[PDB]
Formats: C-alpha cells, sequence, structure tokens
C-alpha cells in the first residue's frame, strides 16, 4: 500500500506542449510520451556546445544521443536540443533534477518528446531560428541579440 | 563571447 | 470521495496548522470514529501504510491510533494484529528497514496505552535472543540488536518502570554481543580515516554510548514531540492489547540483511555559537534528529521543493540549529559509503532549493561545511571526494562559479599529489567541462593559474609542425585527403596496402594512421567524431580484430586526445558499444604505462567504472531474453534457449573476467610498491598508495552484489593467505559487508 502523496512526482509530468507536426492523434502521441526517453531541452545558449550538454545530462544516468537543435537556414545552434537516454528512469531523474537548474549560467528548461525524426532538430520559425526566438523584445546576449522581427 | 561550430548534413551491438 | 478525503485528513494532521497539534488529532479522532461503521477497512490500511512510510511524524500517528482505542477497543485490537502480519511480512521478504519503523511503532504505541508494555519486553527479549544462534552472520544479529536499541528513545523510560528486571538482562546480553562484534568493515565505510576532530563511529557503538547516556538521565530526552501526554485522562482509562509471542524469521541463504553503516559527522554546538545549543554526537536528541531528517528525504525525494519545505519546517519538542542539522545529513547521504539512498545530482539541486526558502542563513552554513570539507580533505576516502569534487562543481556552476578560491591558497605551497590542490585541480577540470577553458581561466587568481586545466585541444601527429620523416607520412595525407573527399571502406583499405612494419593479423602502424587521421577530421565534436567511428567502423573491426589491435587504438586515441579527457570518456564508451574494443582491453589499458602518468585522475575510474557498468548490463540484458524465452516454454524455441544459455555463459564469462583482470592488476601494482617500501625501508603511505588501494576499494564498494558470485574463485586464487596484509584487508573489508 502506498500514499498519494508520496507517490506525488510532478517534476516527470507531461508539459501543456504537443508537437503540431506529429503524423498522428493526440492519444498516440501521449502514449509514446509516457514511454520515451528522449528531452527536448529549451533555453540553452547560442555558445552552449554539445559538450556541455554531455557532462550535465550525464548526472542522471547514459546518453545515447545528444542532436543539437540548429538554425534551418544557417545550421548553427539556436538554443535547444533533445537528450536521448538508454533508460527511462535516468530521463526521469533528468526532469527531477536536471530540469530548471543552470547550463552556461541560465536555466535550462526540459520536457518529454515523443521520439527524434528526421527535420526535428531544425528551428521552425519563419527566420531559421526557434519560434520562441521570433516574436520576444528582449535583449538576451546568449540568443543573438533582440528578437528576429525588431532586429531588421 | 565564442565561436559556434556548424553541422554537416550528414552528421546525424553490446 | 470521503475514501480521498480520509486519506488527506490522515497524512495532513501533524503539518504546520493555525489550530494546536492537541487539537487536529483530537478533531480527526472524531471523524475517524464515525467513519468505522463502513471505512474500519479503509482506516485500518491507511494507518498500516503511514506506521511504514511517515515514521518522520510517528508519534502523531500512535497518538492518533491511542485515541481510536479508546473509543473503540476492537479497533486497537484488528490494528496490532494487522502491524504483526505486516512486521512479519516485511521481515519474509527482506525490508528490513521498512521493518524498524514498524517495530518502533509498536513500541511507542505502548506510551499510548495501546500494547502492554510486558509484550514488547517479550518482544524485544526474543530480538536479542538471536545475538545467541549459532553459525548464522553478524549482519543478521546487528538487526535484531538494533531494532531494539533505536527503539528506546520512545519506549525506554515507559520499559524500565514496568519491567526494571527483565530490561537490566537484556541489556547485559546486548552489551556482552557488542563485546565481541567484529569490526573488520569500519575503515572500508569512513569517510575520514582521521578520529580528530570528529570520529566516524561504527553505527552500533554510537546507538549504544546514546542509549547508554539516555539511561543514565532516567530515561528523559529534550527533542520528541509526544502528543499522547495531553491525552493523559483519556488513554489511561482505554484497555491496552498483547502482542502474540514473536519468533524472528530463521536465517536461511535467501536472507539478505543491511550492511553496517558508520555514523557521518562534521559538526558540534562550536560552529554555531551564536544559535540554539546543538545536541552532541552522543545523545539520542542527534540520533532521533538525523534520523527523522533521512526518513523526510526518503518520503520526498522526487519532489525537490516539497522536500526542501519538509525538512524546514521539521518540528521538535525544542528548539535545535536545524539548518546545520539538514547540511550535515545531507552530505552524511552523499558521501555514504558504498553507496548513497538516492542518485547523486538530487543533493545537489535539494541544496539550491533549501538555500532559496532559506536565502538569509543557509547559503552561509553551506559555505561553512564547504570549507570544512575541504580543510579535512586529508584523510578523505577518495569516493567520497570524487562525490564532493562532482557536487562542489555542479553547485558552482549554478552561481556564477562565484567562490573565494584565496581562501585555499595553502594548497599552492604543498605538493601537487596531496588531497587538497588535487582536490582543487580536478574541481576546475570539472567546471571547465561545463563551462569553456576561458571562462575558468577568468574566475581564478593568477596564483591559482597552475592548477587550471590545460585547454583540451587535439594533437595531431602528421600535422604541420612535424617532418615528413615520420613512418606512413605519406600515407597518412593521402587518407587525409580521401577522407575530406567522402571515401569508401574499401578506399581507406587499399590506400592501408602501402604501409611497413591467425598466422599473422595485427599492423601497429595502420592502425596508428588510421585512428590519428579520422580522429583529427573529426575533432569538430562528440556527434561529428561518433559519426567518424561508424562510418568507418568495418575499418576498426578488421584493424582492431587482434587484442593488441583493440590495446593499440586506445594507446593511439589517447596521445590524440590527452587534453581533452572528456572525449576520451565518450570514444572509449562508443568503442565499446560498437565492439571496435572489449572491457578486457580497457581494463588492460587503465592499468598500461602509457597512462602511469595519469593514474591518479578522476577521468581514469570515470572510466573503469562506466565500462564495469556497460559489462554489467549487458549481462542482465542477456539473462532477460533466457527468462522470458523460458516462460515462453512454460506455457524449435528449446532450440533457442540452448543458443541463449551459451550466450549468458560467455556473457558471465566475460564479465567474471574483466573483474578477475582489474584484481590481479590491482594486486600487482600494489605489491610492486610495498616490496619496494620494505626494501628502502620509506613510507607506505604515499599520495600514490592512498589512491591506489582505496580505488581498489570502490571496486568492491560499487560492485559488492556481483563481486560476491566469485567469492569461491576469490579466496581460492587471488585474495589469499600468502597476500600483504594491507592488500588482504580490503578483500577482508568487502567480506565483512555481509559476514
Ligand atoms: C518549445 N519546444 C520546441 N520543441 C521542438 O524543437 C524543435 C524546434 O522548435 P520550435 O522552433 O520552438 O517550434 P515550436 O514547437 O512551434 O515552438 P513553440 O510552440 O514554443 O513556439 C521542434 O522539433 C519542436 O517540436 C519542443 N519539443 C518538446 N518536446 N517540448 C517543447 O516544449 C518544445
Amino acid at each position: 500500500g502506498l500514499l498519494k502523496a508520496l507517490r506525488s512526482d510532478s517534476y516527470v509530468e507531461l508539459s501543456q506542449y504537443r508537437d503540431q507536426h506529429f503524423r498522428g492523434d493526440n492519444e498516440e502521441q501521449e502514449k509514446l510520451l509516457k514511454k520515451s526517453c528522449t528531452l527536448y531541452v529549451g533555453n540553452l545558449s547560442f555558445y552552449t556546445t554539445e559538450e556541455q550538454i554531455y557532462e550535465l545530462f550525464s548526472k542522471s544516468g547514459d546518453i545515447k544521443k545528444i542532436i543539437m537543435g540548429l538554425d534551418k537556414m544557417k545550421k548553427t545552434a539556436c538554443g535547444f536540443c533533445f537528450v536521448e537516454y538508454y533508460s527511462r528512469a535516468d530521463a526521469e531523474n533528468a526532469m527531477r533534477y536536471i530540469n530548471g537548474t543552470r547550463l552556461d549560467d541560465r536555466i535550462i528548461r526540459t520536457d518529454w518528446d515523443a521520439g527524434f525524426k528526421e527535420g526535428r532538430q531544425y528551428g521552425r520559425g519563419r527566420s531559421g531560428g526557434q519560434v520562441r526566438d521570433e516574436y520576444r523584445q528582449d535583449y538576451d546576449a546568449g540568443r543573438g541579440g533582440y528578437g528576429k522581427l525588431a532586429q531588421n | 563571447k565564442r565561436t559556434q561550430i556548424v553541422y554537416s548534413d550528414d552528421v546525424y551491438g553490446f | 470521495e470521503t475514501e480521498d478525503h480520509l486519506e488527506s485528513l490522515i497524512c495532513k494532521v501533524g503539518e504546520k496548522s493555525a489550530c494546536s497539534l492537541e487539537s487536529n488529532l483530537e478533531g480527526l479522532a472524531g471523524v475517524l470514529e464515525a467513519d468505522l461503521p463502513n471505512y474500519k477497512s479503509k482506516i485500518l490500511r491507511l494507518l498500516c501504510t503511514v506506521a511504514r512510510l511517515l515514521p518522520e511524524k510517528l508519534t502523531i500517528y500512535t497518538t492518533l491510533v491511542g485515541l481510536l482505542n479508546a473509543r473503540n477497543y476492537n479497533f486497537g485490537g484488528e490494528f496490532v494484529e494487522a502491524m504483526i502480519r505486516q512486521l512479519k511480512e516485511s521481515l519474509k521478504a527482506n525490508n528490513y528497514n521498512e521493518a524498524v519503523y514498524l517495530v518502533r511503532f509498536l513500541s511507542d504505541l505502548v506510551n499510548c496505552h495501546v500494547i502492554a508494555a510486558p509484550s514488547m519486553v517479550a518482544m524485544f527479549e526474543n530480538f536479542v535472543s538471536v545475538t545467541q544462534e549459532e553459525d548464522v552472520p553478524q549482519v543478521r544479529r546487528d538487526w535484531y540488536v538494533y531494532a531494539f536499541l533505536s527503539s528506546l528513545p520512545w519506549v525506554g523510560k515507559e520499559l524500565y518502570e514496568k519491567k526494571d528486571a527483565e530490561m537490566d538482562r537484556i541489556f547485559a546480553n546486548t552489551e556482552s554481543y557488542l563485546k565481541r562484534r567484529q569490526k573488520t568493515h569500519v575503515p572500508m565505510l569512513q569517510v575520514w580515516t582521521a578520529d580528530k576532530p570528529h570520529p566516524q563511529e561504527e553505527y552500533l557503538d554510537c546507538l549504544w554510548a546514546q542509549i547508554q547516556k539516555l539511561k543514565k538521565d532516567r530515561w528523559q530526552e529534550r527533542h520528541i514531540l509526544r502528543p499522547y501526554l495531553a491525552f493523559d485522562s483519556i488513554l489511561c482509562e482505554a484497555l491496552q492489547h498483547n502482542l502474540p509471542p514473536f519468533t524472528p524469521p530463521p536465517h536461511t541463504e535467501d536472507s539478505v540483511y543491511p550492511m553496517p553503516r558508520v555514523i557521518f559527522r562534521m559538526f558540534d554546538y562550536t560552529d554555531d555559537p551564536e544559535g540554539p545549543v546543538m545536541p552532541g554526537s552522543h545523545s539520542v536528541e542527534r540520533f532521533v534528529i538525523e534520523e527523522n531528517l533521512h526518513c523526510i528525504i526518503k518520503s520526498h525525494w522526487k519532489e525537490r521543493k516539497t522536500c526542501a519545505a519538509q525538512l524546514v519546517s521539521y518540528p521538535g519538542k525544542n528548539k535545535i540549529p536545524l539548518n546545520y542539522h539538514i547540511v550535515e545529513v545531507i552530505f552524511a547521504e552523499l558521501f555514504q559509503l558504498p553507496a548513497p539512498p538516492h542518485i547523486d545530482v538530487m543533493y545537489t539541486t535539494l541544496l539550491i532549493e533549501l538555500c532559496k526558502l532559506q536565502p538569509g542563513s543557509l547559503p552561509q552554513v553551506l559555505a561553512q561545511a564547504t570549507e570544512m570539507l575541504y580543510m579535512r580533505l586529508d584523510t578523505m576516502n577518495t569516493t567520497c571526494v570524487d562525490r564532493f569534487i562532482n557536487w562542489f562543481s555542479h553547485h558552482l556552476s549554478n552561481f556564477q562559479f562565484r567562490w573565494s578560491w584565496e581562501d585555499w591558497s595553502d594548497c599552492l605551497s604543498q605538493d601537487p599529489e596531496s588531497p587538497k590542490p588535487k582536490f582543487v585541480r580536478e574541481v576546475l577540470e570539472k567546471c571547465m567541462r561545463l563551462s569553456y577553458h576561458q571562462r575558468i581561466l577568468d574566475i581564478v587568481p593568477p596564483t591559482f593559474s597552475a592548477l587550471c586545466p590545460a585547454n583540451p585541444t587535439c594533437i595531431y601527429k602528421y600535422g604541420d609542425e612535424s617532418s615528413n620523416s615520420l613512418p606512413g607520412h605519406s600515407v597518412a595525407l593521402c587518407l587525409a585527403v580521401a577522407f575530406k573527399s567522402k571515401a569508401t571502406n574499401d578506399e581507406i583499405f587499399s590506400i592501408l596496402k602501402d604501409v611497413p612494419n591467425e598466422g599473422f593479423s595485427f599492423n601497429p602502424l595502420k592502425i596508428e594512421v588510421f585512428v590519428q587521421t579520422l580522429l583529427h577530421l573529426a575533432a569538430k565534436s562528440f556527434s561529428h567524431s561518433f559519426s567518424a567511428l561508424a562510418k568507418f567502423h568495418e575499418v576498426f573491426k578488421t584493424l582492431a580484430e587482434s587484442d593488441e589491435g583493440k590495446l593499440h587504438v586506445l594507446r593511439v586515441m589517447f596521445e590524440v586526445w590527452r587534453n581533452h579527457p572528456q572525449m576520451i570518456a565518450v570514444l572509449v564508451d562508443k568503442m565499446i558499444r560498437t565492439q571496435i574494443v572489449d572491457c578486457a582491453a580497457v581494463a588492460n589499458w587503465i592499468f598500461s604505462s602509457e597512462l602511469s602518468r595519469d593514474f591518479t585522475r578522476l577521468f581514469v575510474w570515470e572510466i573503469l567504472h562506466s565500462t564495469i557498468r556497460k559489462m554489467n548490463k549487458h549481462v542482465l540484458k542477456i539473462q532477460k531474453e533466457l527468462e522470458e524465452a523460458k516462460e515462453k516454454l512454460a506455457r524449435v524455441l528449446e532450440e533457442q534457449i540452448e543458443r541463449l544459455q551459451e550466450k549468458v555463459e560467455s556473457a558471465q564469462s566475460e564479465q567474471k573476467n574483466l573483474f578477475l583482470v582489474i584484481f590481479q592488476r590491482f594486486i600487482m601494482i600494489l605489491t610492486e610498491h610495498l616490496v619496494r617500501c620494505e626494501t628502502d625501508g620509506t613510507s607506505v603511505l604515499t599520495p600514490w598508495y592512498k589512491n591506489c588501494i582505496e580505488r581498489l576499494q570502490q571496486i568492491f564498494l560499487q560492485h559488492h552484489q556481483i563481486i560476491q558470485q566469485y567469492m569461491v574463485t576469490l579466496e581460492n586464487l587471488l585474495f589469499t593467505a600468502e597476500l600483504d596484509p594491507h592488500i588482504l584487508a580490503v578483500f577482508q573489508q568487502f567480506c565483512a559487508l555481509q559476514a
């Protein structure tokens, strides 16, 4: 027998996000997310290396693959990535303890991903980078500068 | 401060 | 959902509230009595659950059961029956750590007039009588003694009033048992070998001393909340219950007992003179505080914000320096040998969340602790130092690498291989891996630039500055051209024919020019380097089919990437997974002369243990395919079980030979050192020896469960009476963990 309060594991719950280009139903997407060993990793610096992500994310377990998030046009790092673990348990621990901590002094944010396919490494915004980077007003040294509307 | 690398098209048992 | 309501009410009693604890308990006891007609079933299950999973709130729930016993005797009786079924069932299933909480619950129920004091003394007579069982492990005897002694801060006064003659007997037998206990395990489990400023005591010696002081003070302690004392009227008119006689489940060969422990200790009252006086090492108050704090972490480890909250809001009868206890308990878990209760990374993040809740006080305590850990480095076990290094570096990366490095200037005049400068070197290296070379150069003073990591750059043997008189220089340049121009496996092989030097298959220069060149052209990133190993995988498998080939791939790969240990680690990992090399090759490579100068560095042992872990998982995986195919038969396929059984045996054999190789190489180099030191009359305990003996220690600690399978082979063939007692001690320590 168990207590609900102790079974609580809120850092491992699904986020609001879904992949809009996902060939499938929503129930079919959630079914994959609940079994995934792959994490989307948000709010990275453009200058953060693959080798830094490996060092940090290795603290929750053994990493199978890191797929850097790239600008569709320029094919340079545009501030996200994917981290695939060999086991679910190691990915859960990343979501519990690496999620919301710092990498190159920025609070990174992790979410369950449905799985890598070709084309998913590329930013889906107009200008080539991430959608989040177009609309934003602020100045962010680590993400190019101003948002892509107010830049040019 | 640092240099970004560029990623190729072709970069992506026991 | 009255079912869900009842759970939430039972869980929420005892937490922070506008009303008193007494009021809430009385109130809830009323609400639960009302629902007994048609929720007795549920309420029993819930209270049995919180007895097992919420020992941190023990006296809240015993009081609650006591109040329910008063209003309904029959309910109390069914509960006490269910608890005894649960206790016997927990012991049967080797949940000895849950069983302690159940034993303490029953104990404190005596103070609530639910259990008759005679029954509890009878049970403890049977517990301590396990010390007179013959031909059983010390760790079995230990647990039954610990379950008894650790219950006494709650029930010790009540039992020693009602039955003082019977308890003096139990105490007599307990004392004479503790006197004849073997302490072989202790040096393997201490975080520090130094007994100043705080000895790291063996857990039963310490508990004994605590219970002795408690007894000397007429069983009076200043910490445990006892809500039941404010219901003295109601609880005295309640009738008591008797426990059945208890027969400890007898020792089988399927029995598995808790390993002994050594109590972590870094603080006393002198470390916090302003704040409330810290209970001393030998007070039960210190035991109870730390036991509850550990239990809180056990309950809420998954929820870092909740966990931090629950720790900060920990209640006691009297004021304590809670921030010091929280920090001490956290490092106690992190540095526990053989391993922490939870994943190491959790502790880093938990301490961050605590700094967030207590930003005015906690960060200063943590920095004070960090200072103390550093200053006591000279005798810290290597396994614990690795963890200290990984915590501190990761912590710094979450606070802009801000640290007053000049406070540790004492390291600069010391021998570079001493614990302090080594510690600083390794921390800065770990910082660099989370940052970049220039950032780490900037965040330290110029006195400390001798300890910074070097720039993680590739070393190509056949580059610009290299003379073209090197063997195979012209072949290297052809490979460079071929690789740049999307060459195929056959074209690379064809180029490698033009190179000098079963029947004879291994060429060291072919490997050397192939590896040097391929690694150089994929040096851009890990992804590029992995892609290169995948694309030319067939060339690797042909060049390194030989065991001396595998060893030479690793020799060359090291000469390329010796400034970038992180790269080495991930390449070795990929080469093992793709079968370019095998575990056995990596083991011999680590103990090779080419790594001699880097042997005491972290990355070497990160690679070894990572390599061992892949091997262990490989065997587990192949063992599950066998189990699954057998259950299919139980319900053509019989000819597939015979192939898998062959694979398990050869996998298990590869695993065993991996450990055997590691132990042979350790025994060799340790013997070499010890013989040299008896010849020269010089000190045995050098920094190199401290590291080497403690790294052997680590193999046993980290993999005790697998190594337990090889006991007969190790006693007979490797760790024999012929060995130097310095080396044999380690194996004897390892044996003590389940002896
Ligand atoms: C914000 N993202 C972005 N992302 C993935 O990273 C790649 C590029 O993301 P993007 O350019 O921000 O696309 P989009 O998803 O529209 O972003 P958003 O909806 O935040 O504006 C895509 O494969 C996208 O699915 C994500 N994947 C998961 N699992 N969770 C997430 O929260 C996110």
